[PDB]
């Protein structure tokens, strides 16, 4: 395994030698040679698309975590009102309000306007500092700053920094694909994805996705 | 100058202006005479060039050849779809006992009691499990679609869109240069027509919920009452 | 401001490096927002500028054509169906499509003939946009002039560029408003000035969060 250069692990393996793009060399992390749609021909579109991919990846990682750890954590102990992720916004409208750990003494969140207003105000300057400038650094790598973001300092040697970049982008593409799976298997079942996992593990042959295949057929 | 039998096109030997209307700058365009500025990269050397890149997505030539690949593959898939959507309904109106001949409900036939009878016959396919069907589909399609991009047992160094060797042109219609260049634009025009018609199949299945041949019969019976506008009130937001 | 390298940008004070190098301030409303890089190629930039201004003018025309029957329902003429997402059903009524509630003014019956006359006029006037015609011939396809400006407000080029950036800013606000009309028609089911009447009745409950629950699957 190399993850760079011309002999890299590619998305079709043996079927990837004639498909492989001429604009897609072995430079950037995660380049499996997959631009069959042709959307990275000029390098600044590829730069904005790599930035888009890494930001969507790093958001979908924490999105999958905030998806399954309420449901798993409610399965272990610590019961909630609406433990599933895609009813989790409805806990503001509850008579007891959204709570972080469910207990009544933490936050007492009854307002949706205050939370949304505060997070918009703080993330305006946060994502603006992400775009350019900021007190933690201005002219760094805009996708991989480091410095005031690395208390442990795992970007010391360029070899382990490069392999951390490729496992970052691979875990993030897995998280984006699985978050797409969370999105679609929420709406075809109406039930939680960990509860979908136990439903699949109870009956693998007939409680799979194909039981919900006749659901979306149009009426009349 | 020109006599009557040449204007009808009796003699297929002296036809050299046949590709002049589909290739080169003096070809037909998308808005006809109401399309003056053809995009300067769509020079007409490719089949299906009606000068239409209004959204400008195909200015770069690499993106343009990838979009040409996607267009021809989607064209052939939609051609096979629009032939394979109506023909169960055509054979059900024939009298062959297909039990759910509409295409948008044919996938649920494998969840029946007797499985998936192919032409309504247990002597045919009679597939029960959707799981082994999708498994052999993903194995066979992985092999075929991986052979497609970089060659394989049916041609290795051939063209990625038009191989035409001993396996993909076995009848040999594309031996001639001009006949191949004419049937290329014939192929992509039939494929764009079938892509438009498959989009029509999708929207017609969504908003009506009946068969496309049932939609054709309900438009042939009442054209002015049973148009697309009598189902325009079906997505009103209450 | 509004042109050149020292113009108004989309992040404002935090917009000195995120703006792309190919978005130089010569075209109207160049706030430097190409965060997906889709207009990096100049032909993509020109075609997307054409799509943006045409979508802009169609959106502002659609915004006024959607809200003015609502303001006239406030004013007092009832209408065949004031609600813009139920406005197409006037031609399906028994009395037909009366324009201002007047049965002797339009009284349209056939929706198929309305679509036929509509496509026969609109295909011609949309194909005339590309390569001139009776109005113009070979002008700027985004800013023709000389037949669609009977008053002719494009005299001074500084005021012409000012009106250009004013047009494209009103147009981005208009597509914003039409997207809002689209996604608050489907979640509420009431007209947009009627949603304004709800939000002015009680401002803290008649929000989008009153209807933020209705799109859960729930088996
Ligand atoms: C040699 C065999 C081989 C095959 C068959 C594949 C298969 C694939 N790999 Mg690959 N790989 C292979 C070798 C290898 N891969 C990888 C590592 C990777 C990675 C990291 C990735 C891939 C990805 C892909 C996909 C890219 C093409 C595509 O998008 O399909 C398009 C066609 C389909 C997806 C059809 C299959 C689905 C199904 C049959 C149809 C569904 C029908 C629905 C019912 C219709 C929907 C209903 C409507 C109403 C919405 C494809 C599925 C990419 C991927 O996972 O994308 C999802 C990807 O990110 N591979 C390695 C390690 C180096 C390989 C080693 O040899
Ligand atoms: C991060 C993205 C995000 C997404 C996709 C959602 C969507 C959801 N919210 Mg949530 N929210 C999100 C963040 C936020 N919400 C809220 C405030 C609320 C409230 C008060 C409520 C919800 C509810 C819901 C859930 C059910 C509503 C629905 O239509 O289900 C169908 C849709 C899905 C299951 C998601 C499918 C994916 C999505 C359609 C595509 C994602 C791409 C988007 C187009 C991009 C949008 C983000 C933009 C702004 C950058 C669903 C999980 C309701 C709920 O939980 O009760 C049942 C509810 O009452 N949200 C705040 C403040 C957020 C901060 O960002
Ligand atoms: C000082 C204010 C400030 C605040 C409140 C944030 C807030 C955030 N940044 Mg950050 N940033 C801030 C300054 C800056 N950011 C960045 C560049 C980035 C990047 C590339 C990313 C973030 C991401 C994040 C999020 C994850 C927390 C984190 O970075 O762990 C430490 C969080 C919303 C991540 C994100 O949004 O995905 C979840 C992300 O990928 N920031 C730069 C450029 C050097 C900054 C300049 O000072
Ligand atoms: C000179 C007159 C002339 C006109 C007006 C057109 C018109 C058109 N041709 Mg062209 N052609 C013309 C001459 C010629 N064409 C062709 C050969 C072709 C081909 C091969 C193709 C075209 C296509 C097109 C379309 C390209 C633009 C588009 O996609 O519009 C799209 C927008 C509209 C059509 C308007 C929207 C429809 C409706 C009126 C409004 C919406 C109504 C709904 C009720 C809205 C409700 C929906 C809600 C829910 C959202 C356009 C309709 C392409 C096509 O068919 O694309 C569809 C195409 O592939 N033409 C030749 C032979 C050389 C011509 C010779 O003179
Ligand atoms: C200094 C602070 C400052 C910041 C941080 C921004 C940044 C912004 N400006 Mg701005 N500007 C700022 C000052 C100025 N601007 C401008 C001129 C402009 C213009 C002309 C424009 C902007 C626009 C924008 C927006 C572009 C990014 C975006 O689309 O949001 C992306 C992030 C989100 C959408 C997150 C939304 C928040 C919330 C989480 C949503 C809730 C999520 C849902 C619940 C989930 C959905 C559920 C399911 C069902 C799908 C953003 C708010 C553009 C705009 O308005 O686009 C909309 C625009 O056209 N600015 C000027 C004049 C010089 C400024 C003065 O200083
Ligand atoms: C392209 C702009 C355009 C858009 C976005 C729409 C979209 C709409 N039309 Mg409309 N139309 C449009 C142009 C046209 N329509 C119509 C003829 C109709 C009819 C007859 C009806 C609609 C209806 C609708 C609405 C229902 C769809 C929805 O989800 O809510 C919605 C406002 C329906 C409606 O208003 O609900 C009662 C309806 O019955 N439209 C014609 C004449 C050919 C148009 C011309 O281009
Ligand atoms: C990689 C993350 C991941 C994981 C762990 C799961 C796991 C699961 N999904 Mg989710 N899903 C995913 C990704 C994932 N899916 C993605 C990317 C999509 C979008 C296409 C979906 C869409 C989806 C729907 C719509 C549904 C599920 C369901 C399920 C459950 C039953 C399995 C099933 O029906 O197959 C569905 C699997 C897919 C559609 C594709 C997933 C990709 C896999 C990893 C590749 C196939 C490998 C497989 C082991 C070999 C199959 C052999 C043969 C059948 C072809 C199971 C818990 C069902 C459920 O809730 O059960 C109760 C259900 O209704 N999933
Ligand atoms: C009617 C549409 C149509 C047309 C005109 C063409 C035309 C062409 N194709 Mg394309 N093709 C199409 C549809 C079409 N194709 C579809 C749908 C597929 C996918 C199955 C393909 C797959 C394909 C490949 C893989 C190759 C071609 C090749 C060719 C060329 C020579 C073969 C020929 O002349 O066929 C003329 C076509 C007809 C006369 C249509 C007859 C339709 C029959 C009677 C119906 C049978 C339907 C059948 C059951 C479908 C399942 C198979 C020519 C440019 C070859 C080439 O370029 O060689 C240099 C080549 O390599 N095409
Ligand atoms: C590569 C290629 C190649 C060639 O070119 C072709 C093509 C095809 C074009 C391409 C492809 C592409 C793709 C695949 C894409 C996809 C994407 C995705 C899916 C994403 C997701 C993505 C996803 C995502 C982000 C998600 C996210 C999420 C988040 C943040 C959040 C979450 C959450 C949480 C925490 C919790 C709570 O309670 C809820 C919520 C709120 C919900
Ligand atoms: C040109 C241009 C130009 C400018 O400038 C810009 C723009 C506008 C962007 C552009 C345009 C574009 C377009 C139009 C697109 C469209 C497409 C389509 C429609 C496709 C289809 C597509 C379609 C398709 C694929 C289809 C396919 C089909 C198939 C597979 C099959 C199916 C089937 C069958 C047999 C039946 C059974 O039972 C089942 C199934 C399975 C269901």
């Amino acid at each position: 395994i190399e993850w760079y250069g011309p002999d890299r692990p590619k998305f079709l393996g043996p079927f990837s030698e004639g498909d492989t793009p001429a604009y897609l060399t072995g430079e950037f992390p995660g380049d499996y040679g997959w631009d069959t749609a042709g959307l990275s021909a000029d390098p600044e579109t590829f730069k904005r698309y790599r930035e888009l991919e890494l930001i969507h990846a790093r958001w979908a990682m924490l999105g999958a975590l905030g998806c399954i750890t309420p449901e798993l954590l409610a399965k272990n102990g610590i019961p909630f009102g609406e433990a599933v992720w895609f009813k989790a916004g409805a806990q503001i409208f509850a008579e007891g309000g959204l709570n972080y750990l469910g207990n009544e003494n933490l936050i007492h969140a009854q307002s949706i306007i205050a939370t949304l207003a505060f997070q918009v105000v703080v993330m305006g300057l946060a994502e603006a500092y992400r775009a350019n400038g900021g007190p933690l650094g201005e002219g760094l790598d805009p996708l991989h700053p480091g410095g005031a973001f690395d208390p442990l300092g795992l970007a010391d040697d360029p070899d382990t920094f490069a392999e951390l970049k490729v496992k970052e982008i691979k875990n993030g593409r897995l998280a984006m694909f699985s978050m797409f799976g969370f999105f679609v298997q929420a709406i075809v079942t109406g039930k939680g994805p960990i509860q979908n996992l136990d439903d699949h593990l109870a009956n693998p042959t007939a409680v799979n996705a194909f039981a919900y295949a006749t659901k979306f057929t149009p009426s009349a | 100058k020109k006599t009557i039998r040449e204007k009808a096109g009796w003699w297929s030997n002296g036809g050299n202006e046949k590709l002049s209307a589909f290739y080169g700058p003096d070809r037909g365009l998308w808005l006809g005479p109401l399309s003056g500025t053809t995009p300067a990269y769509l020079t007409g050397e490719f089949p299906g060039d009606y000068g239409w890149d209004s959204a400008g997505l195909s200015a770069d030539p690499e993106t343009f050849k990838r979009y040409r690949e996607l267009e021809l593959i989607h064209a052939r898939w939609a051609m096979l779809g629009a032939l394979g959507c109506i023909t169960p309904e055509l054979l059900a109106k024939n009298g062959t006992p297909i039990v759910e001949p509409v295409w948008f409900k044919a996938g649920a036939q494998i969840f029946a009691e007797g499985g998936l009878d192919y032409l309504g016959n247990p002597g045919l396919v009679h597939a029960q499990s959707i799981l082994a069907t999708l498994a052999v589909q993903v194995i066979l399609m992985g092999a075929i679609e991986g052979y497609r991009v970089n060659g394989g047992p049916a041609g290795e160094g051939l063209d990625k869109l038009h191989p035409g060797g001993q396996f993909f042109d076995p009848l040999g219609l594309a031996e001639d240069p001009d006949a191949f260049a004419e049937l290329k634009v014939k192929e992509i025009k039939n494929g764009r027509l079938a892509m438009f018609s498959m989009f029509g199949f999708f929207v017609q299945a969504i908003v009506t919920g009946k068969g496309p041949l049932a939609n054709l019969d309900e438009h042939l019976a009442s054209p002015f009452t049973s148009n697309a506008f009598t189902y325009a009130q079906k997505f009103t937001p209450q | 401001e509004f042109y050149g390298p020292n113009r108004a940008k989309w992040l404002g004070p935090y917009s000195e490096n995120a703006t792309p190098a190919y978005l130089t301030g010569e075209f109207p409303g160049d706030y430097g927002w190409d965060t997906a890089g889709l207009s990096a190629d100049p032909e993509t930039f020109k075609r997307y500028r054409e799509l943006e201004l045409i979508h802009a003018r169609w959106a502002m025309l659609g915004a006024l054509g959607c809200i003015t029957p609502e303001l006239l329902a406030k004013s007092g003429t009832q209408f065949g169906e004031a609600v813009w997402f139920k406005a197409g059903a006037q031609i399906f009524s028994e009395g037909g499509l009366d324009y201002l509630g007047n049965p002797s003014l339009v009284h349209a019956q056939n929706i198929v003939a309305t679509l036929a006359v509509q496509v026969i006029l609109m295909g011609l006037v949309e194909g005339y946009r590309v390569n001139g015609g009776p109005a113009g011939e070979g002008l700027d396809p985004l800013y023709p002039g000389e037949s669609f400006d009977p008053l002719g407000l494009a005299d001074d080029p500084d005021t012409f560029a000012e009106l250009k950036v004013k047009e494209i800013k009103n147009g981005r606000l208009a597509m914003f408003s039409m997207f809002g009309f689209f996604v608050q028609a489907i979640v509420t089911g009431k007209g947009p000035i009627q949603n304004l009447d709800d939000h002015l009745s009680n401002p803290t409950v008649n929000n989008a969060f009153a209807f933020a629950t209705k799109f859960t699957p729930s088996a």
